[PDB]
RNA sequence: GACGGAAGGGCACCACCAGGAGUGGAGCCUGCGGCUUAAUUUGACUCAACACGGGGAAACUCACCAGGUCCAGACACAAUAAGGAUUGACAGAUUGAGAGCUCUUUCUUGAUUUUGUGGGUGGUGGUGCAUGGCCGUUCUUAGUUGGUGGAGUGAUUUGUCUGCUUAAUUGCGAUAACGAACGAGACCUUAACCUACUAAAUAGUGGUGCUAGCAUUUGCUGGUUAUCCACUUCUUAGAGGGACUAUCGGUUUCAAGCCGAUGGAAGUUUGAGGCAAUAACAGGUCUGUGAUGCCCUUAGACGUUCUGGGCCGCACGCGCGCUACACUGACGGAGCCAGCGAGUCUAACCUUGGCCGAGAGGUCUUGGUAAUCUUGUGAAACUCCGUCGUGCUGGGGAUAGAGCAUUGUAAUUAUUGCUCUUCAACGAGGAAUUCCUAGUAAGCGCAAGUCAUCAGCUUGCGUUGAUUACGUCCCUGCCCUUUGUACACAC
């Protein structure tokens, strides 16, 4: 019905609403992340999540539940719009899934440097290459400090930063204020499958055949 | 009957790969077709200020998105324009059906 | 403040239909969707039965998703008196 | 925030609740007989011919026409 | 480490032999500082605020200001109590009305309701010197960091460096260092050259379906789809081709590099952008938040019904800018050239008209869910015939008074546009101060942003186009090394 480029700017901004709702609502299961499905007469959201079983419920009594919200919210005819929820496999290869684990332990009362180089080491382990935690705010002291725990090597400058880069910003609210993380983790470029096979700078070499000489005069008769 | 096939997605690869099928089905099953006709890429651009209060340089930045559109023209029977219609579906890229 | 009777009862029995409400942000409006009350009324007595302890909200770009619980709906099902197994608020 | 007089006098005068006062509804007092009414409703059907409607003086007020009732009484 | 009116080397038009364009000279759209009853809201104070808070506002925005004036004990604790708790309601007393804000008196949706707590809500209230995020700046320059070995009791050094180049800790290289990581590069877009792999009634050629001017001479300009043939070698496209200093000279412990000439797109990484170094500002932002912490208010509260006033009072000073000192100009007539840019669905967006006017506006939709419609956006100093013609003129609508109107339920203290007038500054514009290496300076114009309505602003594009730049630190700043220091909130 609505024009075109309107009706994708609509989509992303829908998106970004339904990625507000499922971050918001779906932090204690570990929300990852989304993937919207387009077909006609039929739209699917794939929600991946570490504790599916645990927002599926009874028989998806909850995700059905979300895809009422959704379809209520859009008027659409019922049915039309759909939500199934996967298990994402490596939980500890995903910015949002760790920021969510560092703001449950740090509410939980762990010490933050404990909490960050635990998580650190869990990233290293999961075969993540490179990972960083910035943690900002009232760490022990009334005036504001940020400690940064690196392991690995990241980036910065170019698109390999852009694409290969998974950040994410959490405003953890603790009892004397909010400390922010910032969890960047540089993941493989072998481990894309899309887009880039490598890192652009970084060249891999081709194997040579060597050939034996001939050493002889010898002559194939056929 | 002139039915057409009309696609104005934002992801080249998935845009390009469904018309590549889509033409590729087409030639293996040997029909008369018209080639993808291909407007002009839209790109939307935002420029807005890096800061989000007045303080610093005075610093703008632009955000664009691509938009690419397609459209194919075919004359075929009801069954097989249905087919090629509703195989090959493929999130992201959004697909219609027109007339003429 | 006044609650009339009848919407709500014609919230409850909306609530009891669906299993849950959305409530935009947008306070005189007169003209809920889905409900012939008021949005106003219907955000303000969602609020009121969050704060009696039988349903949730999220917030989510000011929209009032809202959610039953449990005992939230055990407690207006036995209110009711609908029978068990009969009539689920939100079933599949 | 500290400019505040308050220079008019005490404006609280918020208006009463209807105070319980003696038994209200003194509607007749006729033992072993039809109690009557006063003051009459008119020919108008929407009127319940058994209410008690508002009669100050030389006029006629509806509690069911509570926003568009003006008549000569 | 910082600094030095210390030394060496290398850089930068946020710096300079040179030159161009402006400001402070005139007026005016704008933003800042002090008096004003109650208000002329608040933030920002060098570069790194001053056409910035996308802040071009008459409601709202807008919390500032004078005003009537309501609820939230949301949720649980002691109360009268259906002989009842409670909203709202008319011509009749000041508020502008069917704003019961208080009435000489009532009607009355019917368990929804009033006194102190524990825990709260809202706040564009304060704290940005509690913060998160973000952004600007040191410094957008070439610079940061381990591991293992060397040095030193140690702080800490080497690695990360004598020499040689552009922008480069860029490399060649010597070497107590070897091997690495981050920055630079590398990367991703933008504009350029493709007579190719694949193209549509949106950019055409000949016959034609119909017709005219130069004539019976072979063509151009015209005007249209289904009636077809050959192509995107001009608009745009997708596995995509080249450019890497290719080649030829000159120069070197005869090593990286520099300086000159060819089809071809240029031989200053092709030009320009995007994110951008375990370091820090006690720089801005608590006025972008249902982000809170600590205090403010806790039922006449900062939450909110309506009326208005206000960055539009100035005695004044300072900034991006716009129009100008005109005969390289002003005006009148004939030509009259870009696309990335925008566009009604729960009720309108830019405009194609039979009628009227240099003006806005009506009857139907040719435009729609959009390369086909607005729009070749036929938009400006640009090419020719004259008037004004050096005399403060025809450049000023600064300034002020008369009439038509799109918008807004109010454009009155010109919102805005079009018909009419006065003449107050202007003889290379003082101290000072800002930008500019190939189509950039500058001139002139167009589209999006803010919008219920108007750009003098910003972000992008288009037309003509630049002498002194392949130089230097003399001024302002940098980077490295050496050096001195009584500095270390670090001159």
């Amino acid at each position: 019905l609505i024009s075109k480029k309107r009706k994708l700017v609509a989509d992303g901004v829908f998106y970004a609403e339904l990625n507000e709702f499922f971050t918001r609502e779906l932090a204690e299961e570990g929300y990852s992340g989304v993937e919207v499905r387009v077909t006609p007469t039929k739209t699917e959201v794939i929600i991946r999540a570490t504790r599916t079983q645990d927002v599926l419920g009874e028989n998806g009594r909850r995700i059905n539940e979300l895809t009422l919200l959704v379809q209520k919210r859009f008027k659409y005819a019922p049915g039309t719009i759909v939500l199934y929820a996967e298990r994402v496999q490596d939980r500890g290869l995903s910015a949002v899934a760790q920021a969510e684990s560092m703001k449950f332990k740090l509410l939980n009362g762990l010490a933050i440097r404990r909490a960050a180089y635990g998580v650190v080491r869990y990233v290293m382990e999961s075969g993540a290459k490179g990972c960083e935690v910035v943690v900002s705010g009232k760490l022990r002291a009334a005036r504001a400090k940020a400690m940064k725990f690196a392991d690995g090597f990241l980036i910065h400058s170019g698109q390999p930063v852009n694409d290969f880069i998974d950040t994410a910003t959490r405003h953890v609210l603790m009892r004397q204020g909010v400390l922010g993380i910032k969890v960047k983790i540089m993941r493989d470029p072998a481990k894309s499958r899309t887009g880039p096979k490598a890192l652009p700078d970084a060249v891999t070499i081709i194997e040579p055949k060597e050939e034996e000489p001939i050493l002889a005069p010898s002559v194939k008769d056929y | 009957i002139k039915i057409r096939i009309t696609l104005t997605s934002t992801k080249v690869k998935q845009l390009e790969n469904v018309s590549s099928n889509i033409v590729k089905n087409a030639e293996q099953h040997n029909l008369v077709k018209k080639g993808p006709v291909r407007l002009p890429t839209k790109v939307l651009k935002i420029s807005t200020r890096k800061t989000p209060n007045g303080e610093g340089s005075k610093t703008w930045e632009t955000y664009e998105m691509r938009i690419h559109k397609r459209y194919i023209d075919l004359e075929a029977p009801v069954q097989i324009v249905k087919r090629i219609t509703q195989i090959t579906i493929e999130p992201g890229v959004d697909v219609e059906v027109v007339v003429a | 403040m006044l609650m009339p009777k009848e919407d709500r009862n014609k919230i409850h029995q909306y609530l009891f239909q669906e299993g849950v409400v959305v409530a935009k942000k947008d306070f005189n409006q007169a003209k809920h969707e889905e409900i012939d009350t008021k949005n106003l009324y219907v955000i303000k007595a969602l609020q009121s039965l969050t704060s009696k302890g039988y349903v949730k909200t999220q917030f989510s770009w000011q929209y009032y998703y809202y959610t039953l619980t449990e005992e939230g709906v055990e407690y207006l099902r036995e209110y009711l008196n609908l029978p068990e197994h009969i009539v689920p608020g939100t079933y599949i | 925030r500290k400019k505040k007089v308050y220079t008019t006098p005490k404006k609280i005068k918020h208006k009463h609740k209807k105070v319980k006062l003696a038994v209200l509804s003194y509607y007749k007092v006729d033992a072993e007989g039809k109690v009557t009414k006063l003051r009459r409703e008119c020919s108008n059907p929407t009127c319940g011919a058994g209410v008690f409607l508002a009669n100050h003086k030389d006029r006629l007020y509806c509690g069911k026409c509570h926003s568009v009732y003006k008549v000569n009484a």
